[PDB]
């Protein structure tokens, strides 16, 4: 689950740190400069045939 | 509030000229007359006091440029240096700049139970010109051993380059700050 | 090229064929740091990609798409051209290109600019 | 005498007028004993001035104490086409320092004499004096004192008429503590921000405008003229054998009567303080700390100030520097923790933030002093601060970051009781609390 | 012995005639064994730190990453 | 041994080569070399942060320091011209202790956004810091912080990740040309900036963002797109122009 | 028994023209020997009474591109009797 | 309300009155539930947009 801020923003800043440490390489990211200029995510697409369940 | 940054005002602003004078212009010749040709830029801190004299006790950005030109440099640097010394005002001081608070072996003796006082009589914050347009507050660098704690600095641009004059005052009451203060205002000079 | 180990090994004939590029990689412009200098690689030229046009992601079908990348490194360029010629494939070398270390001086930032020149 | 080290005569004094009852321009030079016989002096070749200030032992007066004799043997013998400065270091900012002020403001002649004499025996060809901004009276009477020197021929083309050509010229900074290091000074003067420069390139060989320069204090430029003409010997003959001479003292803090006072080199701190001065407010009893000399110089506890020399080398081997020579007497009626913070306050506003260690140590440095002003720490954070010094001291460009460590380290090795008392009780009075 | 069973008190079960019946025994025992090393760790389970402390080679704590830049460079580094 | 990065030493004439020991082994450098270039000759690899060989030298990180035997203090290897039969020593405690004091210093106002920032992966000062840093912080008192100004359409700017190391204003007074980026201010305050509202208007303005050892500098159009580790990199040459 | 004393036993007591590399480290004790002298060196170590090596954990070849011998065989075995464990290994080519 | 994108709704919340020059946002009432520290100048006319939440903070009186 990809979880938001109370005041209803996504948590989530576009760093990559979960996609480099998956160890099945089931996490895929894209991300650009939203309009306010901030760091989000436009691609957050996770195999879950892929996925291992490891919670790394 | 002194910024490292200059925002575009209708008082300052890079559009507005500004040249020195007719009478300046011997002091500002007599001036790079002390350094060699290919070294002008050494001219840079004679040049800016000197600007800031003449136009008020403070420096637009209009007058470093002026400055940059004279002395045929980038304008970042006139800047570099106007930003890095603090006897350079780049806000808007009044007219009789007094400089209150004091440093560190002055306080021992009690210099930091002058500047409340002042404040609360003409009435405007620290670094904000009074509506008349004369009196502005500020930080002093003090001088000497400081043996009478209660020093107060006042920097005089009424006069412009012509009459600008740098004074230390001892021993001043939190109560005769204020009574210098209305003799500057009336126009009279109080000794040291 | 005596691409004898390439038929003795199991690599299909198709992809005995293709041409490689023998180079070492360069320090990265945005690090200072030399670590990741001196080893030599073998560059496949595996560009044939594509997009999945069910999720965005990228196809590909090269087996060759990242193994020179990943596994196959050489500490010199004589062990690159030796594994590329015994295993029957077309290579070209990259002389690396390297810094020339030249005399710089602290001092130097402080030099007489010489005698007022009225010209 | 060798065993009493101390007391000058009025005749002995060097600094005559320091205390401004009669007239500093030229009519007074002359009458008081200012450029007289200056052709001679100069006359008698570059050489010979360098050996007779290697003779008379004079160590620098602006708190570092190089030999000036040694120092000045440095410049270049051969001219290569380059330029020789001089550059006089008027620029004093060290809080509680007041002596360049009143040489500038009573003796102007003395230091344009100096100046000349220091050129004759540097073989430089032009002299800076480099004044503090905010001295701005004090820069136009040695400016007056300069025309003056100049319509009489004592400085210009052919100097007292010697065939040395000599110009001096009257630079001024723009409110900077760090402007008086020596290659912050030459940055400063050179037109650009006062940041000092690295060391590997000295002065001697690339100073101002990349020309060989030497940069020296007042005091001991003003001393020069006067050394040569009364005698090496004479100078000599006060203050212990390395280090001789009498230097100013700008006493000032818990005393009674602080003054400005010129006293033998090797003056015991107690007979300066309970001889010149009054006594200590409050006795000698009520004295808890004393500053040697200024703020870069560490402290010294009332146990250590009994039987110390205000030598150069007596209180450097006390752990202690004699800097600027400006003491500050601190009674028990002092929090010195308060004091010591101040300091690092001073100290984090007056770095000019060009290297590491200064630019965020001396900040560190402050927001762990403020805290220990009022016990808001642990009894762990006082080998933090050990710490944070070493690592600032060593590491920096210039001699600010050492200045800026020193009185830490000095409030940690006199008075770590009272930091873990106020810790303890503040810690008591949490816990009482809640 | 590796980690902390040079401390821990147990017997070896050791077969006689090696047939799968031994085998079968030998696998009991040892369960019962395991049974007991189990309860000496729980009663001899010290406290303190789960973790080498060299944080080069483990992760920092997330309270620690959230308010220090250095942790935070370490979560960095090591994820 | 062969020199870091395979960085040829040019020798005018072998009369004029000084002889260094950098950890015990003999070097040969010509007159003029700095220690850390001696020591670059020797395989030793310094860590730095303001110093680059393309700008003139300015030791403000102090980050270079290292042991000189006649020495009382470590001398930034950087700026301290090598002489003949002087003894280098890099890895010892005194050039350690150093070495963690500055990182220290520096990690000490640096933000917390690694992970927003675009030098995440390719950054010198956490590199640095896992190679020749210590382990725990002791700084728990309020960082700094300074507002982003617009420099153009090409290089975003954070400087509150600046750690002042000046190589960007190094660059656009030497080998830009185009002087309008300078430090501003003194002390911690001090910032890098143009003053007066501007823009980069140099042909080679994008190069800031290379020399900047810190995330304060970064390509606007190649914002948040994807890390380093990400990329596949291939050496190509030129043809906007003929210079290749 | 220990690291310390079968290095030097096997020092003295193996011909000398079978091993050609000896480290002796934390790590275990390695023999690197030609792949000619492998089977005579194992028999030696299976058969000796102050080296009774009776069990072959296992074998594993590890893959080094840039070496003229490209694979290098580790042969990693175990001495019940004096609970110690030897490494000997070889290097040979793809033919 | 799912028509809201993430971006309007966090330019909807008003801007948080800080009456120093800096303010440090955490992002959560516990430290240890929201992003890493991030400490915001306000120094400028606009409002201050905090690089994680999202969050903007104006400066109170001056
Ligand atoms: C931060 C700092 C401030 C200094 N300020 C002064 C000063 O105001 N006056 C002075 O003579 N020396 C000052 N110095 C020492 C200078 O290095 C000085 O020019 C040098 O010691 C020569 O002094 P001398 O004339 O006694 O030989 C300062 C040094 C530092 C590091
Ligand atoms: S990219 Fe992954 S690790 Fe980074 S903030 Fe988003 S969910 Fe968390
Ligand atoms: S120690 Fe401080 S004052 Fe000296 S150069 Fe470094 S930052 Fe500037
Ligand atoms: S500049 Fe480097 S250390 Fe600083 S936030 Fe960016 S990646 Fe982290
Ligand atoms: S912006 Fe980057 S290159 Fe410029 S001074 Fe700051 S850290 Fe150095
Ligand atoms: S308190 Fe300002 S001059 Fe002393
Ligand atoms: S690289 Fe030498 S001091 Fe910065
Ligand atoms: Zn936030």
């Amino acid at each position: 689950a990809l979880r938001r801020y109370p005041t209803g923003e996504e948590r989530c800043i576009a760093c990559k740190l979960c996609e480099a440490v998956c160890p099945a390489q089931a996490i895929t990211i894209e991300a650009e400069e939203r309009e306010d200029g901030s760091r989000r995510t436009t691609r957050y697409d996770i195999d879950m045939t892929k996925c291992i369940y490891c919670g790394f | 509030t002194a910024l490292n940054y200059h925002l575009d005002s209708p008082d300052n602003k890079p559009d507005l000229p500004w040249e020195f004078s007719e009478a300046n212009q011997s002091k500002v010749k007599e001036i790079l007359s002390y350094y060699p040709s290919n070294y002008k830029q050494s001219a840079v801190i004679p040049l800016l006091d000197l600007a800031q004299q003449q136009n008020g006790g403070w420096l637009p950005v209009s007058a470093m440029n002026a400055v940059a030109k004279v002395i045929e440099v980038a304008p970042i640097r006139v800047y570099e240096v106007a930003t890095f010394y603090s006897m350079f005002n780049r806000a808007k001081v009044g007219k009789y700049h007094l400089l209150v608070c004091g440093t560190t072996p002055c306080m021992i003796r009690g210099s930091r139970d002058i500047e409340s006082a002042l404040l609360d009589h003409l009435g405007v914050k620290r670094g904000e010109v009074t509506k008349d347009g004369l009196f502005s507050v500020g930080e002093m660098e003090c001088m000497g051993c400081c043996v009478n704690a209660p020093m107060i600095t006042v920097a005089d641009y009424s006069n412009g380059s012509e009459g600008y004059t740098y004074n230390y005052f001892e021993d001043v009451t939190p109560e005769k700050v204020v009574e210098i203060v209305e003799k500057l205002r009336k126009g009279e000079k109080p000794p040291h | 090229k005596r691409g004898e180990i390439g038929k003795v090994s199991g690599i299909p004939e198709e992809h005995l064929s293709r041409k490689v590029i023998i180079y070492s990689p360069a320090r990265t412009a945005t690090q200072s740091g030399s670590g990741k200098l001196g080893k030599w690689k073998i560059n496949f030229v595996s560009t044939l990609k594509w997009e999945n046009p069910l999720m965005g992601w990228t196809s590909t079908g090269d087996p060759y798409a990242n193994v020179g990348d990943s596994a196959l490194a050489f500490d010199s360029e004589e062990a690159a051209k030796s594994f590329a010629e015994r295993h029957g494939w077309d290579y070209k070398v990259k002389k690396p290109n390297t810094p020339l270390l030249k005399v710089k001086s602290y001092s130097d930032n402080f030099k007489w600019k010489g005698n007022p020149q009225p010209e | 005498e060798k065993t009493h080290f101390g007391g000058l005569k009025d005749e002995d004094r060097i600094f005559t007028n320091l205390y401004g009852l009669h007239d500093p321009f030229l009519k007074g030079a002359m009458k008081r004993g200012d450029w007289h016989r200056t052709k001679d002096l100069v006359l008698k070749g570059t050489d010979w001035i360098v050996n007779e200030m290697k003779k008379s032992g004079l160590r620098g007066r602006g708190g570092a104490g190089f030999p000036s004799g040694l120092k000045w043997s440095f410049m270049p013998k051969v001219s290569d086409g380059r330029p020789s400065y001089l550059v006089v270091n008027a620029d004093e900012s060290e809080p509680g320092t007041c002596k360049d002020r009143e040489i500038m403001r009573h003796d102007p002649h003395k230091l344009l004499e100096g100046c000349l004499i220091a050129g004759v025996g540097m073989r430089a060809s032009a002299a800076y004096i480099y004044i503090r901004g905010e001295y701005v009276n004090e820069r136009l009477n040695l400016e007056k004192a300069r025309r003056e020197a100049y319509a009489a021929g004592l400085l210009g083309k052919n100097a007292c008429g010697s065939g040395y050509d000599f110009e001096v010229y009257i630079h001024f900074g723009a409110g900077a503590y760090i402007c008086g290091e020596e290659t912050a000074l030459l940055e400063s003067l050179e037109g650009k921000q006062g940041k000092p420069r690295l060391k590997p390139p000295f002065p001697a060989n690339a100073g101002l405008y990349g020309c060989p320069t030497t940069v020296t204090n007042v005091e001991t430029v003003a001393v020069s003229p006067t050394i040569l003409r009364r005698g090496p010997e004479w100078f000599s003959s006060f203050g212990r054998k390395n280090n001789a001479g009498t230097k100013l003292f700008c006493i000032s803090g818990h005393v009674n009567k602080p003054c400005t006072v010129e006293e033998e080199m090797s003056i015991p701190l107690k007979e300066l303080i309970e001889r010149h001065c009054g006594g200590v407010r409050g006795g000698w009893d009520n004295l808890l700390a004393i500053i040697p000399g200024g703020s870069s110089v560490p402290l010294i506890p009332k146990n250590i100030c009994e039987d110390v020399l205000m030598d150069f080398d007596a209180l450097k081997a006390v752990q202690s520097g004699l800097g600027t020579a400006a003491v500050i007497v601190m009674d028990k009626s002092t929090d010195v923790v308060d004091a010591i913070a101040r300091l690092s306050y001073f100290y984090k506003h007056e770095s000019c933030g060009q290297c590491t260690p200064c630019r965020e140590g001396t900040g560190w440095l402050w927001m762990i002093m403020e805290r220990m002003k009022v016990g808001n720490a642990k009894l762990e954070e006082i080998d933090m601060l050990q710490e944070v010094t070493k690592q600032i001291e060593g590491h920096t460009i210039c001699a600010l970051g050492d200045a800026a460590a020193w009185p830490v380290q000095g409030l940690i090795r006199h008075f770590r009781p009272e930091l873990e008392r106020r810790i303890r009780e503040r810690a008591e009075r949490e816990l009482l609390q809640a | 012995p590796y980690d902390v069973y040079d401390q821990l008190d147990f017997d070896v079960p050791v077969g006689t005639r090696g047939d799968c019946y031994d085998r079968y025994c030998i696998r009991i025992e040892e369960m019962r064994q395991s049974l007991r090393i189990i309860v000496q760790c729980l009663n001899q389970m010290p406290s303190g730190m789960i973790k080498a402390d060299d944080r080069k080679l483990c992760p920092p704590s997330r309270c620690r990453m959230k308010l220090s830049m250095e942790s935070l460079i370490h979560h960095f580094e090591l994820y | 041994r062969n020199p870091v990065g395979g960085a040829r030493v040019h020798f005018s004439n072998p009369e004029d080569a000084i002889e260094v020991f950098v950890d015990g082994y003999a070097v040969k450098v010509p007159k003029g070399f700095t220690v850390l270039q001696a020591c670059e000759v020797a395989g030793v690899d310094i860590p730095r942060f303001c110093y680059h060989s393309r700008l003139s030298i300015a030791g403000n990180c102090r980050m270079c320091l290292v042991e000189v035997e006649k020495s009382p203090k470590p001398v930034a290897s950087c700026a301290m011209p090598a002489l003949p039969g002087m003894k280098i020593k890099t890895d010892t405690p005194i050039a350690k202790k150093a070495r963690e004091g500055v990182m220290e210093f520096l990690l000490m106002n640096h933000p917390l956004d690694c992970p927003i920032c675009d030098q995440g992966g390719e950054c010198d000062l956490q590199d640095q810091s896992m190679a020749f840093g210590s382990d725990r912080g002791r700084f728990t008192e309020m960082k700094r912080s300074v507002v982003d100004k617009n420099l153009g359409p090409l290089v975003k700017t954070v400087m509150t990740r600046c750690i002042q190391c000046t190589r960007c204003v190094r660059f656009a007074s030497e080998v830009a040309g185009v002087q309008d980026l300078g430090i501003l201010g003194r002390g911690s305050g001090e910032e890098i900036g143009t003053y007066v509202e501007k823009l980069m208007t140099s042909e080679l303005s994008g190069n800031v963002i290379d020399i900047c050892p810190v995330g304060a500098l970064t390509s606007k159009p190649f914002a948040f797109k994807a890390r380093n580790w990400e990329l596949k990199a291939t050496e190509t040459i030129d043809v906007s122009d003929a210079v290749g | 028994m220990d690291n310390q004393f079968i290095f030097k036993y096997s020092w003295e007591t193996l011909p000398k023209k079978w091993v050609k590399k000896m480290e002796r480290s934390e790590h275990g004790n390695r023999f690197d020997t030609n792949t000619d002298y492998l089977f005579q060196l194992l028999c030696f170590l299976k058969l000796h009474t102050y080296t009774r090596v009776q069990v072959l954990i296992d074998i594993c070849g590890v893959d080094y591109p840039s070496r003229k011998r490209r694979f290098e065989v580790v042969y990693n075995l175990l001495s019940t009797r004096y609970n110690s464990r030897i490494r000997v290994q070889t290097s040979a080519d793809e033919v | 309300r799912s028509k809201k994108s993430p971006m309007e709704l966090i330019s909807e919340v008003p801007p948080i009155k800080v009456d120093g020059r800096i303010v440090a946002c955490e992002g959560d009432t516990n430290p240890a539930l929201g992003h890493p520290i991030e400490f915001i100048c306000l120094d400028l006319n606009e409002p201050a947009i905090c690089k994680y939440c999202g969050l903007r903070y104006v400066q109170d009186h001056h």
